[PDB]
């Protein structure tokens, strides 16, 4: 019956910067909202409780406010270590309810950096056992954004390659990319050229990494 | 039916250390809860176990009014299941507590321009404290491997320090005076009761 | 002061599982309160039940009809139990302790318990007609079109697993800068692959190994593969 909307989905700053997330619930519910920080394969971490309480330990650069159905949450003199996902948790006495919010991603905005490009042969092993994958790395960019397209013999390819992304690295504000691209032993030995071309903003000009089949 | 003496306690001139707090027995008389829940002084006021206004329907065996004076931050930390300098080493309070907590902001009495520095609290111990545990050791403190013969030294420390109470100090670092009522109920015939 | 999960794993559509939270250093006496959240994968927290100790009662989320039964089994155990398990209860869950205390108001008295300071690290269940299938790992061969500025990318590739999580390690711990392992993605075989690169000094190719441990705890496989130069 009660909804906490959050927004936006994502907050961008550089490093000291402000960041400010906004949760508005749907019903009054007094001072009880609460803050909870929450890192990839971690337990949600409280920050604010009481919607304006520091929890012991947190640094004050972590503020909550609001009242009523408003709540914001700024995040003063931003960290690289601060980028991660921010929860509102609502509680209403009336019901017993705990209500989440949607939640929020903060970006660690950086100078942007030109992904470096390299490209893995499938291994002799793999091969035996009916299947080749095909991997190009993408590492250490920044924005996010990046196009792989994968070409065989000079032919764009699709439906057979999956692509996933490193969380922002907390020493860098970094991204990393993997593009996996899976075909049958029978398609790899029918071809001769693979190639991986990457568009980025930080590449002038597509940047393609290539290589040719039973050579090395 | 002469009055429980919770005037003595929360009106008092002076206060003890968090360390050192100060436990006063209630027993054979009647208590108004109103009069306390009721009043604004109190920044906060929290019962865990039993409701405020069942508190003048019930008797039990004893009360217990324990009275300490902590900074702003740290009221937080007199509740079960909590964590840190206060709950840890200076006052513990049990898992099934049964009571209520009560604070109010003592600024205009326990600060002084300058500093007032006659509330102290405990640093450093060895064990966490048991849940209504005193510890008044004031003995220098080991933090490392090299032992000590009660000399401050290179790992010697004293164990205890105080509060900078200040007006200009912030809210959180402002002292405020607590008091909690345990309220316990043995097989000993009751002695505290409310009215009805 | 510490609340440990278990009970996760793989069943199939319509089974039950019962899930149980450990109390660790505390009680749960009549102050406290938990509740279990259960969170998607790239999804948000949602609560699914609460108990409350101080009154013997327990609440449960709104879609939740009776198909939820959240019970203390022990002093310092509580079980949840779910039943008519679909693939919308694909989901990690924790449990977390909440304080329950009483303030005076115009009302009257009021019961609050607010926010979760505590939580578990979580247990993962998962949802489908798949099987557990253990892990494929194949060399990422660090050649030289994988060096670039004196510097040279290698990694082991993960493959055809089911279910979440698999682990990986470089060097049995000893060799953690400059590691990337990626997320995992289930392919369209129903199956998912991960992938783990690390960006390591060129020169010493030919003289330092670098082995790759990857754990895939719901098979017990431990697969240590070692990864030079083609
Ligand atoms: C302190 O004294 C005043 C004045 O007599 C009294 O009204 C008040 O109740 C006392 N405060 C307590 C009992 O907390």
């Amino acid at each position: 019956d009660i909804v906490m909307t959050q927004t936006p989905a994502s907050v961008e700053a550089a490093v000291g910067g402000t960041v400010t997330i906004k949760c508005q619930a749907s019903q009054s519910i007094s001072k009880y909202l609460a803050w909870y920080q929450q890192k990839p394969g971690q337990p949600p971490k409280l920050l604010i409780f009481e919607a304006s309480t520091l929890e012991s330990g947190v640094p004050s650069r972590f503020k909550g406010r609001g009242s009523g159905t408003e709540f914001t949450l700024t995040i003063s003199d931003l960290e690289c270590a601060d980028a991660a996902t921010y929860y509102c948790q609502g509680y209403y006495y009336s019901s017993h309810s705990y209500v989440f919010g949607g939640g929020t991603e903060v970006v660690v905005k950086r100078t942007v950096a030109a992904p470096s490009v390299f490209i893995f042969p499938p291994s002799d092993e793999q091969l035996k056992s009916g299947t080749a994958s095909v991997v190009c790395l993408l590492n250490n960019f920044y924005p996010r954004e990046a196009k792989v397209q994968w070409k065989v013999d000079n032919a764009l390819q699709s439906g057979n390659s999956q692509e996933s992304v490193t969380e922002q690295d907390s020493k860098d504000s970094t991204y990393s990319l993997s593009s996996t691209l899976t075909l049958s032993k029978a398609d790899y030995e029918k071809h001769k050229v693979y190639a991986c071309e990457v568009t980025h903003q930080g590449l002038s000009s597509p940047v393609t990494k290539s290589f040719n089949r039973g050579e090395c | 039916t002469n009055l429980c003496p919770f005037g003595e306690v929360f009106n008092a001139t002076r206060f003890a250390s968090v360390y050192a707090w100060n436990r006063k027995r209630i027993s054979n008389c009647v208590a108004d809860y109103s009069v306390l829940y009721n009043s604004a002084s109190f920044s906060t006021f929290k019962c865990y176990g039993v409701s405020p206004t069942k508190l003048n329907d019930l008797c039990f065996t004893n009360v217990y009014a324990d009275s300490f004076v902590i900074r702003g931050d740290e009221v937080r930390q007199i509740a079960p299941g909590q964590t840190g300098k206060i709950a840890d080493y200076n006052y513990k309070l049990p898992d099934d507590f049964t009571g209520c907590v009560i604070a109010w902001n003592s600024n205009n009495l326990d600060s002084k321009v300058g500093g007032n520095y006659n509330y102290l609290y405990r640093l450093f111990r060895k064990s966490n404290l048991k849940p209504f545990e005193r510890d008044i050791s004031t003995e220098i403190y080991q933090a490392g491997s090299t032992p000590c013969n009660g000399v401050e030294g290179f790992n010697c420390y004293f164990p205890l320090q105080s509060y900078g109470f200040q007006p200009t100090n912030g809210v959180g670092y402002q002292p405020y005076r607590v008091v909690v009522l345990s309220f316990e109920l043995l097989h000993a015939p009751a002695t505290v009761c409310g009215p009805k | 002061q510490s609340l440990e999960e278990s009970g996760g794993d793989l069943v199939k559509p319509g089974t039950s599982l019962t899930l149980t939270c450990t109390a660790s250093g505390f009680s749960f006496s009549h102050n406290y309160v938990m509740c279990w959240v259960r969170q998607a994968p790239g999804k948000g927290l949602e609560c699914v039940a609460c108990i409350y100790f101080g009154f013997g009662d327990t609440y449960y989320a709104s879609w939740a009809k009776g198909r939820i039964t959240i019970s203390k089994t022990s002093s310092t155990t509580v079980t949840l139990q779910m039943t008519s398990l679909t693939a919308a209860d694909t989901a990690t869950y924790f449990c977390a302790r909440a304080l329950g205390y009483y303030i005076y108001g115009d009302a009257g008295d009021i019961y609050i318990a607010d926010y979760f300071k505590l939580w578990g690290p979580g247990t993962l269940v998962t949802v489908s007609s798949g099987q557990p299938k253990a892990p494929s790992v194949f060399p990422l061969a660090p050649s030289s079109k994988s060096t670039s500025g004196g510097t040279a990318a290698l990694g082991c590739l993960v493959k055809d697993y089911f279910p979440e999580p698999v682990t990986v390690s470089w060097n049995s711990g000893a060799l953690t800068s400059g590691v990337h392992t990626f997320p995992a993605v289930l392919q369209s075989s129903g199956l998912y692959s991960l992938s783990s690169v690390v960006t390591v000094p060129s020169s010493s190719l030919g003289t330092q190994t670098y082995i790759c441990n990857v754990n895939h705890k719901p098979s017990n496989t431990k697969v240590d593969k070692r990864v030079e130069p083609k």
